[PDB]
């Protein structure tokens, strides 16, 4: 919960934070790894990917 | 035939409400070759009390076997999983899928269950009107006559909480048909490119002036029966035909009875309006009693 | 889910700004001037506010 | 078995940003244009028909961002390109549910049939951006024959009044730059085309200056006048 | 045997009480764990949920001869099966609380049902015997409520009130275009500028007042012609 709220600052910083994100282009999209935590964290960094593509650009 | 010993009544409570949104359970197995729910058919569970959840759990599970037909046509006639069902068969559905989200609020709230009586006898008046709201297009009605087959279940009252269901599945499949109404006698514009609706082309010749129109025939061509909107389509259809035959010749130079009353005379004061306006066209433009007196 | 609100109104004003970064790649002057002027003949004075800034600002 | 429906719902959530999944890999067509989802193998069909209904709304979802991805490719002065960045603030909207779908997430109170009851509005949303989104890939469509391309879109969608409703509004995003052309050209007589962005041909017995090369979408009595 | 025997009442078959749908039943008790006084309460509680699916057939001819009013009394029956289905979970958490209750007060509830469901079915019995169709159900159910038992007179009365709503609608919708709703003809009113109407004394119910008929009726048909 609130380390994913510390992860989504650091690529608003910049580039990425707590874990790769491997990607820099057409959007920086979060991977975790982990498939028994719920889907719902996993849209939501994709719309945190999105702006911290867009700052990076 | 013995099976095994019993299992808990808070497995059981946990059961019936899956079957109820279409999930099978431990005890619960769906057989598509039948396209029903099966319970295991002995000593297990069976009833605590002997014998007695082995006939009233097939009683909701039958119950729950007609919530899965309902959702297996939702998606079956959706417009992006198939191109070949009309729009008014689509918005039969639109107001179905309404009344799917109302079955699954009600579904989600019965924890804390105490035992199978007070699920089932809360689903009492609705085990009534799902066994009716499937089994009405399942015969096969589609389009303007599925449209007929569901003006007249509206009109089946004496039923207090099936009819305004129905009367709400009115309100939504004329949609489609009243939007067609509108833009025919104002415009004349024909709009839908696949329709339950028939299409004619119109196709005027340049050489002869002879309606504007040269053809048209009908796309009812002979039997005329439009049916089950307002009016009753059994005059004001004929007349809704000729003020849209009009409006572009201006171009190019308590009861389902009542509220469907209240509809039909706008409609029959709306044809009377354009009506007016091609006979004082014709007066602008014929000046036919100067020709009347030179015949 | 808080936190998207208060990123959801950045996301109108960073994306306005990426249709201002994919028009020019290129930084000679001139071409500027009728990059930002095809952005201030677009309505809705949420952005036409931003991009009359820069048409002050590549206009001096 | 609810922390195995628990392990779904997250799984869940990391396929409607855009991600890749936990326990759900994703194998790309032609570069994930349609997506191939992979779920892990079940224990109990139970959920896995679950999750087989929820998986087309990612499908749809897939084929507008590939899309709308397509349109940095499409980087010049046309009608997709003001298009395609209108469906991006409409998945940037798409996004906002999601989040507030985390935000009932902050405790347990969600299962697989809780969720796709919340994805029912969108669904029919996502499949008609999707075949908007397709056909206009298949043909390569190019400014006012697109706009007779989504005008029989919205004819062939007529009915779900208030889904045409929507479609509606992309159809005049679309036609949003194609009203700002004409106005120079039917107010102050010069044209200003980025790269045939309107019809035109360039200006004694000169020429004609016919000219039909976008097609606006009504009738043809407008396009002479 | 707690849950054995609320779902031997739900009607749903078994092979210790061997049922093949709807209308047949095998007891078959060879059966070690129950004893031979309390088989035949078993026989007693199973002639509950015999005629609880006596019932369920009734629904899916009618839902899912003819007539408007056969479904009309088909929400009249649902609103008799609400307070049994509720009383079927009420005895759920009975065996959650406590799963070593035995079966007497099982035996107790369905006592209370023992007057309701036998004077119910002696009722489709005569109507199915009769061969009836249209108002005169209505008429039937109406000296069916004219009898006593003061939880199955009130019952008698709400069969009686539904279908009396379809017959609200009726003399509603006609009184408002003149427009004669009916399909199968099933109304007194019947097409006998003017456009003449009838009467019709079978569809017409004996309790309301034979005079009155007419008085909806060339009102009726007045407004039709208009």
């Amino acid at each position: 919960e609130t380390s994913l709220v510390r992860d989504l600052l650091y690529v608003f910083q910049g580039i990425d934070g707590k874990f790769v994100k491997m990607c820099n282009s057409e959007n920086c999209y979060k991977v975790d790894g982990k498939v028994a935590v719920s889907k719902s964290l996993k849209d939501i960094t994709s719309k945190l990917s999105e702006l911290g593509w867009l700052h990076n650009k | 035939q013995p099976q095994l010993v019993l299992l808990e009544e808070t497995d059981l409570v946990k059961a019936v409400l899956n079957v109820l949104i279409g999930v099978v359970s431990s005890t619960f197995s769906y057989n598509q070759a039948l396209q029903s729910f099966a319970v295991k058919q002995g000593v297990y569970i069976s009833g605590t009390s002997p014998d007695n959840v082995s006939s009233l759990l097939t009683q909701v599970a039958e119950y729950g076997t007609y919530y899965t037909r309902l959702s297996h046509f939702s998606l079956l006639t959706v417009l992006d999983s198939s191109h070949s069902n009309g729009l008014v068969f689509q918005a039969f559905t639109s107001g179905l899928r309404k009344y799917l989200q109302y079955y699954r609020a009600c579904v989600l709230s019965t924890p804390a269950s105490l035992t199978l009586l007070t699920i089932s006898f809360l689903f009492r008046k609705l085990g009534r009107q799902l066994r009716y709201l499937a089994e009405l297009c399942c015969a096969f009605p589609t389009g303007v006559k599925l449209l007929s087959y569901l003006y007249k279940e509206a009109l089946e009252n004496s039923s207090n909480e099936n009819y305004p269901v129905l009367l709400s599945l009115l309100k939504t499949s004329c949609e489609p048909y009243t939007r067609f109404i509108y833009d025919w006698v104002y415009s004349g514009v024909f709009r839908d490119v696949c329709g339950e609706f028939m299409i004619q082309v119109n196709e005027d010749y340049l050489g002869f002036r002879d309606k504007r129109y040269w053809t048209h025939g009908y796309v009812l061509i002979s039997k005329e029966v439009e049916d089950c909107v307002p009016v009753f389509l059994k005059h004001v259809a004929n007349e809704i035909y000729i003020c849209g035959k009009t409006i572009n010749l201006l171009k190019l130079c308590s009861l389902p009875v009542l509220m469907k009353y209240s509809v039909t005379a706008p409609m029959v004061s709306h044809v009377y309006l354009v009506n007016k306006a091609i006979v004082d066209y014709y007066f602008v433009e014929l000046k036919m009693e100067r020709h009347f007196e030179a015949m | 889910r808080r936190l998207l609100v208060w990123t959801f109104d950045p996301k109108i004003r960073l994306k306005t700004l990426a249709a201002l970064v994919d028009h020019c790649q290129g930084r000679k002057g001139g071409e500027l001037a009728s990059a930002v002027h095809a952005y201030t003949k677009t309505g809705d004075p949420y952005m036409r506010s931003l991009v009359q800034h820069i048409l002050g600002l590549v206009a001096y | 078995l609810p922390s195995q429906e628990t392990c779904l719902v997250e799984d869940l959530l990391y396929i409607l940003i855009g991600v890749d999944g936990r326990y759900i890999s994703v194998q790309p067509l032609v570069g994930r244009q349609s997506r191939s989802f992979s779920v892990e193998q079940n224990l109990d069909s139970s959920v896995k028909e679950l999750v087989n209904r929820i998986l087309p709304v990612a499908t749809n979802y897939s084929t507008v961002t590939r899309f709308v991805e397509e349109n940095s490719s499409f980087e010049y002065g046309q009608v997709n390109h003001a298009l395609g960045a209108a469906m991006r603030t409409l998945g940037k909207e798409y996004m906002i549910l999601i989040s507030q779908l985390e935000h009932l997430q902050r405790q347990g109170l969600l299962s697989l049939q809780k969720l796709w009851f919340y994805i029912q509005p969108t669904l029919r949303t996502m499949e008609v951006l999707a075949s908007i989104a397709t056909s206009l890939n298949k043909g390569e469509c190019f400014g006012g024959a697109t706009l007779s391309l989504l005008h029989d879109r919205t004819f062939g969608y007529t009915g779900d009044s208030q889904a045409q409703e929507l479609c509606l509004y992309l159809t005049k995003a679309a036609s949003a730059p194609y009203f700002d052309i004409l106005e120079r050209w039917i107010y102050r007589g010069i044209i200003n085309d980025p790269y045939s962005e309107f019809m035109v041909e360039e200006h004694w017995d000169q020429r004609y200056t016919i000219v039909q090369q976008q097609i606006p979408s009504f009738l043809q009595k407008v396009a002479d006048k | 045997m707690i849950h054995e025997l609320l779902l031997a009442l739900s009607g749903y078959p078994g092979s210790i009480f061997t049922w093949n749908k709807r209308t047949g039943l095998q007891v078959s008790q060879d059966i070690p764990f129950l004893h031979p006084g309390e088989t035949s309460v078993l026989n007693r509680l199973c002639k509950l949920g015999t005629d609880y699916i006596r019932f369920t057939e009734f629904i899916e001819q009618y839902t899912g001869l003819h007539g408007i009013y056969l479904r009309a009394f088909c929400r009249g029956l649902d609103s008799i099966l609400q307070p049994y289905r509720q009383a079927l979970l009420d005895l759920e958490q009975e065996f959650l609380a406590d799963p070593h209750l035995s079966i007497s007060h099982i035996n107790y509830s369905l006592d209370q049902f023992h007057l309701l469901f036998p004077s119910i079915m002696v009722v489709v019995e005569q109507i199915k015997s009769q061969k009836i169709h249209g108002c005169q159900i209505l008429e039937t159910v109406y000296k069916h409520s004219c009898g006593g038992l003061p939880p199955v007179r009130s019952a008698l009365e709400k069969t009686l009130a539904v279908c009396h709503g379809v017959m609200y609608k009726q003399l509603s919708a006609w009184m408002l275009h003149g427009l004669l709703l009916d399909q199968y003809e099933e109304f007194f009113v019947r097409q006998g500028s003017l456009k003449q109407f009838s009467l019709r004394a079978e569809m017409l119910p004996s309790y309301i007042p034979v005079r009155v008929a007419e008085k909806i009726l060339f009102v009726g048909e007045s407004v039709q012609m208009f």
